RNA sequence: CUCUUAAGGUAGCCAAUGGAUUAACGAGAUUCCCACUGUCCCUAUCUA
């Protein structure tokens, strides 16, 4: 696997990366050109203006290309969670109009080039590569919403943790505000977020810490509503695949004085509707914040 | 899984002797080693270790260290003294002898 | 420094050293290994017919019963007679680590050097009589 | 770190001491920057700025019109709606092209004495089941890199271009022995194909072929563009 | 009694020192750092020398000893011979050996009682062996592997190996050695022990990236801390099926 | 001076320009290694690159193991014919050019290394010293 | 266990030969696409050997889409080099696509010259509006389109080697006063699936400019029979290539100063007598329905 | 009016051989290998 995605180069925007690979092949190809000089130096003169442009496109879409993962080919934990992230219909389409754009800009580089050959004057080959230029600059125009989505999305990929989904893991669940991020400061050294509101964390939180010289990784989540699926968000959705994928041992919190905002039936009954979840792993329920209310004194 | 047992046992298993002789090989640790004091880096009052001293006269790559201060002479006085080499064609080193 | 001299003795040319032949004829263990040699592709003969004191391959056996009653083999042996010449023979004639000197020449007297004598009879015969 | 850890550090931490106020002192100093890099830059630079000041300019005042007038106050079905996109030639006279510009010649023999064949410079039209003659008996040279097969077709009624490959060439303006030849140029009636325009004719017919002027110069712009005849 | 160090950002501890029950020998490279790194585990209590051998930094590699003898090979010099005799006490005799395999270190594994020795080197030298380090010797290769210094760490405690010796080598070196003996990596994955780390009755010194299951290993094999047999191998058992 | 090296190198005459061959001195089924560049070689125009003992050097196996050749491997020198000198005093040479078989990290691809390893390539890589039998 | 493995250790393996690359210049595809434009019947000639190997599909696709109206037949030449049943067998399976003749070239003792001079009098015919036709050659080097075009025109009027890529630029021969013949230099269509030896094991590139053939030799051993190479070399005994190649090099005197055997030469000679055909073999046809 | 894919399991029938895939020879044209080296890295020195 890979685990981590923050190596992919900037993607800059339709006319951004239009002045960027113009303005290079002008400064780094030769740019005078007299109608004195014979007709086979012209002809090689825009030959590689063209051939040169063509080049510099094909090379910004290839690391494109290459830098972003393949969301089919990556383990299913990290294809549902970019899947929620990022919308896998709209990724893979706009990596597809990357290929099929530098496919053509590909073929209009040969066939210009091709034409070129025939060029009987300086004014016509300057035409021929000017209109080589600008089907290459059309092409690119037509790439402006993808290459934003995909800037947007290289920005948020890099700042994904790094979750080993064939290691030990320790699960944290349960309702918001029951002390999930506390439990993951107190286990681990992560930053993570802990204010008396709802859904102060909305993306998965990793920690790690050495249990008998073994290295555990341990998971907090944003919390779970009892609710179905199909009212269920993405937010929730990040929990719901985390507990499906990891085989790990899960650890559901439940505060028994509603300081949570949630009845000890409402966290019990989800309990029981997240049952299914947890099929061949290690469960466990924790009676969090014991020194308000304990579990002895209950009704 | 049957794919994991010898590798396991090859690395799992603890090798260990038997008699072949009525020799005792006994484990030998210094009466200085075991009265020896751990050492505390974050102390007021510790052992000066050699990177101090190195730190406070020059630093790394410009301190010049003494390897004869940690001479066992019989005098004191003759740590710094220059071992002579070579005497008229011969080497002094393969006629040092006592007697 | 002259042209034949250069490109018979440079030192991608050298050959095996005399010390060397007369510790390989010292020992019947080392004779026997170097008459019984593994079949080697690369060597004159498959790595056969060895002669032990020019330390040289030969192609055929009828090569090496040439080489045996020749001049070139004789000079060899000849040369394979004495004291092997290390640095301490250099040593003791400049005044240095006598005594070691004297004692490796007296167990060359007494012990190496009859064995190794027995060993050049023995393969002597064995080669009269192969070949 | 992980997730928005530079957003969690500023909400944790703060940012420099002097951050708001140099901000705000850049923001200051940018009037005068623009002022000092309009009339300091130079060359392809330079002129870019200018561009892009103008540009810039044209819709900032496009924006106040915009407000301003905000602030002032077909007859298709239902399934269409919600839904988006004389007999004279438009050319009647086109540039004159003589032979000496039409024609390159080609030079054969060792010694290149020979200079019987000529090589049309121009975009050409050759047909189906087209194979060149013996090279023995080639004197007219239609390379195949300037042979085309489609256009661009612009229908004048609907306001659409549609992508359609042509059939014959009716009428160069040049010479009828270029029209033989096949050679498209500006001003070239052609015949095009336009099975996917769905014209039908009074009588029921299916309509799938028409006539279109070329109005490019393929040879300079390495396609045709033409005009369907409607 | 294992503690972590490089020497220069290197992980080849045994390479650049050599450390037995009475004294220690440490490279002259660079800053003081890793004879500090010695000096804050062993005070003064044994002598740590700052050598070189023949001008070279690779004194584990050129040297073999233990608490009662040294051994340099023949191409140290008479000048660092001397430095050597006068850096160690009286109770520490020091040889130059004519030997034709000069790295020592490579050549010998050996503690205070016994040693296995390369099955090439010389009968004078197996007697050199014998009167210096008062010990038996054992012609040995560890599975095959020639070069039992460096693949091998010995003590009076117990043994590390190469990780590819089978099980019947394990048993028949164990019953050479007298100790007990484990198979295991050091150095994040290393196959080369003996040049991996140094050790003693009390001390182990490894690199620092040496894992905390391999340090578990090394700490329960030589008996170092006050509450670390060789039995606990059952109790590191999960750890261990883990970890390889 | 090369990843995995120990300190810096001070400069010995070079004896391998590529295109030499030399003797492969380990165990892993190598019998020469065909030099075809050298690790850290500088630029000039029409100097060749050039090893000296104790440098690293991309090879081919031309004659070996028919699994072990057809790649192109880091090596390391350990043993040059041409003379060079050394700081205490004198020059001095080896019989052959030889080299072993290494990563990019610097450690051996065999257990072994067979014939003497010159001091200056034994001290600039831990892992040939500890791999090295004879040390000159 | 493969790519991914080799880069740990530093291993970079090495880079491809030019020589492997013959049949792919953009002068040689220039010529073929010449020739393509210039013919009115091509015929491809196969390897009867390896006819499904020397088959260029692409260029059939091409002539199927773009150029309908060229009539696109196959030659099975060298014939001679395979059992009678197996050439039957193949003119059986290829004639359920194309029109196939089988052939086999030569001056004075040749077969099917009668057979392919009816049918392109038979062309001439369909096309007599045409007032001439054109028969282009075309396949993979060294099958035998100049041999083909020597055996129609009874005389040598196209130069003919053992060696790939003696013909360089195509060439207009006169049969008749009404048929013109082409020839073309070999062609090898680009592929990822076709390995480098593969290529040379069609004939492809001249033996003299690879590395190392002992490595392909094992591709000798696996094409051909042992009875057949037995009989050959008058050798047995071998359990591998090595084994063969140090055999036949003894046997044949091919050693080098200092005792080792010229592998290199001696593997060098086993293919160009795999190529030229002097070791007998062929690739079985497809089973019969 | 009709014509072509019948042939089958690593060597056939049919008339020693089934051939120009021709030995030998050549200041003829060309490719490759060993050996060899100041062609080259990179130039230095000696004689008339
Ligand atoms: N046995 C046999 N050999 C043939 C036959 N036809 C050609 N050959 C041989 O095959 C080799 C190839 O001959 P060419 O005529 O040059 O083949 P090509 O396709 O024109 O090859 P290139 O011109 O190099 O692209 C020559 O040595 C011929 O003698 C055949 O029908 N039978
Ligand atoms: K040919
Ligand atoms: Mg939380
Ligand atoms: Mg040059
Ligand atoms: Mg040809
Ligand atoms: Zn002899």
């Amino acid at each position: 696997m890979q685990l981590s995605w923050k190596d992919i180069p900037t993607v800059a925007p339709a006319n951004d990366l239009l002045d960027i690979v113009l303005n290079r092949t002008q400064r780094k190809t030769p740019t005078v050109i007299r109608p004195g000089f014979k007709i086979t130096r012209i002809r090689a003169f825009y030959m590689r203006k063209v051939k040169y442009t063509g080049e510099g496109f094909v090379e910004k879409f290839e690391d494109i290309l290459k830098g972003f993962p393949n969301i089919n080919d990556v383990h299913p934990f990290h294809r549902d969670l970019m899947d929620t992230l990022y919308e896998k219909n709209h990724y893979k389409i706009s990596l597809a109009a990357i290929s099929r754009a530098k496919s053509l800009v590909e073929q209009v580089a040969r066939d210009y080039v091709r034409l070129l050959k025939f060029g009987q004057s300086l004014f016509q080959c300057k035409q021929l590569k000017r209109a080589a230029l600008g089907r290459m600059a059309t092409i690119v125009k037509k790439l402006r919403d993808p290459l934003a989505y995909l800037e947007q999305v290289r920005q948020h990929i890099g700042r994904l943790p790094s979750i080993d989904p064939n290691t030990r893991t320790l699960l944290i669940c349960g309702y918001p505000n029951v002390g999930k991020s506390s439990f993951l400061r107190c286990i681990t050294k992560s930053d993570v977020d802990v204010q008396p509101y709802a859904f102060t964390t909305k993306s998965l939180y990793v920690g790690h810490f050495d249990y008998k010289y073994l290295r555990f990784q341990a998971i907090d989540t944003p919390g779970i509503l009892d609710r179905p699926t199909e009212e269920m968000n993405n937010i929730e959705m990040q929990s719901i695949y985390a507990i499906a994928h990891l085989r790990s041992c899960v650890l559901y919190f439940m505060d028994l004085s509603e300081q949570c905002g949630f009845t000890i039936e409402a966290q019990v009954k989800l309990f029981h509707s997240i049952k299914p979840l947890f099929a061949n792993k290690s469960v466990m329920v924790v009676i969090n914040k014991t020194d308000i209310i304990r579990p002895e004194d209950l009704d | 899984s049957q794919s994991r047992i010898n590798n396991v046992l090859n690395k799992i298993h603890v090798a260990q002797p038997q008699a072949r002789d009525d020799v005792k090989r006994t484990p030998f640790i210094p009466e200085s080693v075991k009265n020896l004091k751990k050492y505390d880096p974050e102390d007021p009052n510790r052992r000066k270790l050699a990177r101090d001293i190195e730190a406070e006269n020059g630093g790394a790559g410009v301190f010049n260290v003494n390897l004869k201060d940690k001479y066992l002479l019989e005098d004191d006085e003759w740590k710094n003294d220059i071992m002579p080499e070579i005497l008229d064609g011969k080497n002094v080193y393969d006629f040092l002898d006592p007697e | 420094m002259g042209r034949y001299s250069v490109k018979r003795y440079k030192t991608k040319r050298r050959t095996r050293d005399l010390d060397l032949i007369y510790n390989d004829l010292s020992t019947k263990e080392s004779v026997q290994k170097l008459l019984n040699q593994p079949l080697d592709e690369t060597k004159p003969g498959l790595g056969q017919h060895y002669c032990i004191h020019c330390a040289k391959y030969m192609e055929t056996a009828i090569a090496l019963k040439t080489h045996l009653k020749g001049k070139v083999h004789k000079r060899r042996v000849k040369e394979l007679r004495g004291v092997p010449y290390t640095q301490e023979v250099s040593d003791a004639a400049a005044g240095y680590n006598l005594n070691k000197f004297l004692n490796r020449v007296q167990e060359i007297t007494q012990s190496v050097g009859p064995e190794k004598e027995s060993n050049e009879a023995l393969l002597k015969e064995h080669l009269d009589s192969t070949l | 770190p992980q997730n928005d850890y530079i957003e969690r550090h500023i909400k944790q931490h703060g940012k420099r001491l002097d951050h708001e106020e140099r901000k705000r002192k850049r923001e200051a100093r940018e009037s005068h920057k623009i002022s000092e890099r309009a009339q300091k830059l130079t060359g392809w630079k330079g002129k870019q700025f200018a561009k892009k000041r103008y540009a810039e300019k044209v819709s900032m005042r496009k924006k106040i019109k915009a407000h301003e007038q905000s602030k002032v106050k077909d007859a298709l079905p239902t399934y269409l709606l919600d839904r988006e996109q004389k007999f004279s030639v438009p050319l009647p006279k086109v540039r004159g092209i003589s032979e000496e510009e039409m024609f390159k010649v080609i030079k054969t023999g060792k010694s290149r004495s020979k200079s019987w064949k000529r090589m049309i410079t121009k975009h050409t039209f050759v047909g189906e089941g087209f194979t060149r003659r013996p090279v023995k008996m080639e004197r007219i040279i239609r390379p195949s890199a300037l042979r085309q097969k489609k256009a661009n077709v612009t229908h004048p009624e609907l306001g659409v271009t549609v992508f359609l490959p042509i059939l014959a060439v009716k009428k160069n303006p040049q010479s009828p022995m270029y029209t033989q030849l096949g050679v498209l140029t500006k001003g070239t009636i052609i015949e095009v194909n336009v099975s996917e325009l769905g014209m039908v004719t009074a009588g029921g017919k299916v309509v799938w072929g028409k006539y279109a002027q070329v109005t490019n110069e393929p040879d300079r712009d390495g396609c045709v563009n033409a005009v369907l005849l409607v | 009694m294992a503690t972590r160090t490089q020497f220069e950002n290197s992980n080849e501890i045994g390479v650049f020192s050599k450390l037995t029950n009475t004294y220690c020998l440490v490279a002259v490279g660079g800053s003081e750092n890793f004879y500090s790194a010695f000096e804050a585990e062993l005070g003064d209590a044994i002598p740590i020398v700052h050598t070189t051998i023949a001008g070279t930094r690779i004194i584990g590699r050129m040297t073999a000893g233990n608490r009662r003898g040294l051994l340099v090979p023949t191409q140290t010099t008479d000048q660092e011979l001397q430095h050597l005799r006068n850096s160690l006490p009286d109770s520490v005799k020091i040889q130059r050996v004519e030997e034709r395999l000069s790295a020592l270190g490579n050549v010998i594994c050996c503690n205070d009682y016994v040693a296995l020795v390369h099955p090439d080197i010389d009968r004078e030298t197996e007697e050199l062996i014998s009167d210096v380090l008062g010990v038996e010797v054992f012609r040995q290769t560890i599975s095959g592997n020639i070069l039992v210094g460096s693949y091998c760490s010995l003590s009076n405690q117990g043994g590390l190996v190469h990780p590819q010796t089978s099980v019947q080598d394990q048993e028949e070196l164990s019953s050479l050695l007298q100790v007990p003996l484990v198979a295991g990596t050091v150095n994040r994955g290393s196959s080369v022990v003996g040049a991996g780390m140094v050790v003693n009755d009390y001390l182990a010194v490894t690199g620092l990236d040496t894992t905390a299951p391999e340090l578990s290993v090394i700490e329960s094999i030589f008996r170092l801390q006050d509450a670390q047999p060789e039995s606990i191998s059952g109790n590191l058992r999960d750890t261990l099926i883990e970890t390889y | 001076s090369g990843n995995g090296a120990q300190g810096t190198k001070f400069r010995i005459s070079l004896g391998l320009p590529v295109g030499a061959i030399m003797n492969c001195a380990d165990n892993s089924g190598a019998r020469n290694l065909y030099i075809i560049a050298v690790k850290g070689s500088g630029s000039r125009l029409n100097r060749l690159p050039a090893a000296s003992l104790g440098d690293m050097v991309m090879a081919t196996v031309k004659k070996g193991k028919p699994e072990l050749r057809k790649k192109v491997m880091p090596a390391i020198v350990v043993r040059q014919a041409k003379s060079w000198r050394r700081r205490d005093g004198v020059f001095l040479y080896f019989e052959d050019n030889a080299g072993v078989i290494a990563n990019p990290k610097g450690e051996m691809k065999g257990s072994a290394i067979t014939g003497p390893v010159g001091k200056e390539c034994a001290d600039l890589w831990p892992r040939v010293a500890s791999n090295s039998g004879v040390v000159v | 266990m493969g790519n991914q493995e080799d880069k740990e250790n530093g291993w970079t393996s090495a880079a491809k030969e030019a020589i492997f690359s013959k049949g792919q210049s953009k002068r040689i595809w220039n010529e073929l696409y010449k020739v393509i434009d210039s013919s009115d019947v091509v015929i491809h000639v196969l390897d009867a050997r390896d006819p499904l190997g020397t088959r260029c599909k692409s260029v059939e696709e091409y002539m199927k889409k773009e150029t309908p109206h060229k009539h696109l037949i196959y030659v099975l030449n060298k014939c001679d080099l395979v059992p009678t049943w197996v050439a039957a067998a193949w003119v059986k399976h290829l004639s359920k696509e194309r029109p196939t003749l089988a052939f086999h070239a030569s001056i004075t003792n040749s077969f099917g010259k009668g057979s392919l001079i009816q049918l392109l009098r038979q062309f001439s015919q369909l096309h007599t509006d045409r007032k001439q036709i054109s028969v282009g050659f075309i396949g993979y080097p060294n099958t035998g389109k100049s041999s083909i075009i020597n055996t129609l025109r009874k005389k040598k009027v196209c130069q003919v080697a053992p060696i790939p890529g003696e013909t360089k630029v195509w060439q207009y021969i006169t049969l008749m006063k009404r048929i013109f013949l082409i020839d073309c230099p070999g062609i090898v269509p680009p592929s990822s699936k076709d390995s480098e030896e593969d290529i040379l094991f069609r004939g492809v590139v001249r033996v003299e400019h690879v590395t190392h053939p002992e490595q392909y030799i094992p591709g000798v051993l696996k094409r051909c029979q042992v009875k057949h190479l037995e009989r050959t070399y008058e050798i047995s005994g071998w359990k591998d290539a090595t084994e063969f190649i140090e055999i036949l090099a003894r046997k044949q005197g091919r050693l080098l100063k200092g005792g080792e055997p010229d592998e290199s030469g001696v593997s060098k000679q086993i293919l160009n007598d795999f190529n030229r055909g002097k070791i007998p073999w062929f690739v079985l046809p497809p089973e019969k329905e």
